[PDB]
């Protein structure tokens, strides 16, 4: 089945750099669109970066900047360089893929384990 | 609800008054996403002859709800079995954020030969 | 003083920076009231024979006010009593809000032997 | 240094969000300066023949830094000494404020038999 | 010669809603681009919606969200749901046509009368 | 082949007005953008203002408001009114061309001459006592 398995994230103060990572299984993966999602408790389930199958990026305002998406095709990996990192930061990231051969599943799905568990990422003043 | 596929077109243009669209492969019909609420300008770059040589007409389709404004449909007449440029262009109004829609070629008169190197390309034009 | 059809072309795209106007029948000309200050993208889908066969270039014309910053000429040779698609295209500065044009097709060389399916489609972009 | 026209172009487009560019002697090729970071649309207007008749299959060439995002490539068969319309358009993400950038014919298939009125237009669409 | 009727109008308190009526005749209405005109006294005359051959709808920021254009092409008739109404939208409504076969007149002409006589409708403050 | 023709220049007090003109030729000028670069002695080759096919004006920001570009596409001229001059403005003015039809020189080559030999302005300084 589709598989997406996400690591990196962890404690860490303001200023900080973390580097997320996010393995891809059970679709053709050059082909895919692949993203970040991230959610803190009481807040939604929102597209913090993406890396699209023609090389082009999209970053969230708040991000803009100091976050930086990447792509190895060859090892089916996804990365998000996350650095000067801030308190707002703090959120469960999940790790996302839009591929013709399996269906979409609605945003909110993606923020409760959907493909991958998520990885923590937390960020102190 | 929206899909992360929904998602990645609407956030991929979020900050663009214009997106692009076509079919790597074939290139006789293009389905995509509206990023935003807008209007279509559909191409249809096509090369054909038309059956047994002769008259061939052809159009773009109108997907169920919208609204084909204006349409230059294309057209070829004799030159059997050797594929000539015959592009044909439509402008759609009502497309809606977040709908997906398949545009295709139609015979709008005479009869298909055979076709070589079609290609439909999209251009949206977000409503301000 | 505005007219009602000048202030319904002007309402109409009063929020839009793209506007798009064609003649509906015949489609040779296309005459409209610019809703803004913009530059004109005219594009004629043509299809014809030159007379006798032979050789037929045509273009778009450019009235008074207007300046044809560039022209993509379109052209025929051969094929007697047979239309074959020969697209031309011109690129025009200067339109002003509220002002009506007139686009027609013009012959830039040789002589015309027949015209079949024209499409004559205005595409207005905003000035800032 | 920066020419003329590369000086002239940054200032023409300061504030606005499409901008136009032809070669007018010619016209199988277009070199510019992007006046801003954008989205280049290149339509080439072609008119030909394949080399003694037959296939000839047409499409625009991809300057280093710039993504070919899409291609509808131009073709014509047949009709030896004769040019018929094979228009060719691309289009292209990537391109960066103060680079020049320089688009030429191509050839995707077969064999040229000659050229008449090419013209190269593009349309370049502001990012943001 | 061309004739534009219009009906509907009347006395209302604010969130209340009107349904204007306008039947046309005298030309091809199919084709034709209609409209509603208003104009309060000491205001000008001010085209609030729109509904051109196409189908397509244009309205005017004021009433955007509250106002519904619509037509009847076998009716030759234009309605404007006027719902959420305010003492603003206090005027004297004009039908308006945009066709091809007669002259365009200058705006001011319609809110006086150039076609129909108008609709009068009038909305009370809560 | 493309020739351009300046006239205008000469000695002013500051205050003073001076009409620059420019004739074109070798070229389709309706279509052309038309400008004015300028260069004082140990200074670079600079564009002061320039007016676009679509009827648009560039002024650089030492003369906005006091200068003005206009053309006159029947007569292929172009000419640079000059007002409220300052001892600044002191440079030889030449004019250019950006034509798709020729090539677009290297902005250095304008002011050594590539088109026109230029026009002189000389401004004096003004002040009481």
């Amino acid at each position: 089945q589709v598989q997406l398995v996400e690591s990196g994230g962890g404690s860490v103060q303001a200023g900080g750099s973390l580097r997320l990572s996010c393995t891809a299984s059970g679709f053709t993966f050059d082909d895919s669109d692949m993203g970040w999602y991230h959610q803190a408790p009481g807040n939604e389930c929102e597209l913090v970066s993406a890396i699209f199958s023609d090389g082009s990026t999209y970053y969230a305002d708040s991000v803009k900047g100091r976050f930086t998406i990447s792509r190895d095709n060859a090892k089916n990996t996804v990365y998000l360089q996350m650095n000067s990192l801030k308190p707002e930061d703090t959120a469960m990231y999940y790790c996302a893929a839009a591929t013709t051969t399996v269906a979409s599943p609605p945003v909110r799905h993606v923020c409760n384990g959907y493909w991958g568990q998520g990885t923590q990422v937390t960020v102190s003043s | 609800d929206v899909s992360v596929d929904g998602d990645f077109t609407m956030k991929k243009f979020a900050d663009s008054y214009v997106a692009f669209f076509a079919n790597k492969g074939s290139g006789n019909t293009v389905t995509f996403t509206a990023p935003w609420d807008c209007t279509a300008e559909v191409e249809l770059f096509y090369h054909g002859w038309g059956y047994s040589g002769g008259e061939w007409e052809i159009g773009i389709t109108t997907p169920s709800g919208l609204t084909q404004i204006y349409e230059a449909t294309g057209y070829t007449n004799g030159h059997d079995n050797q594929a000539i440029s015959m592009p044909t262009k439509a402008i759609y109004s009502g497309l809606k954020k977040g709908l997906q829609y398949t545009f295709d070629i139609r015979d709008a008169n005479g009869r298909g030969g055979g076709p070589k190197h079609p290609m439909m390309i999209v251009k949206l034009y977000r409503n301000a």
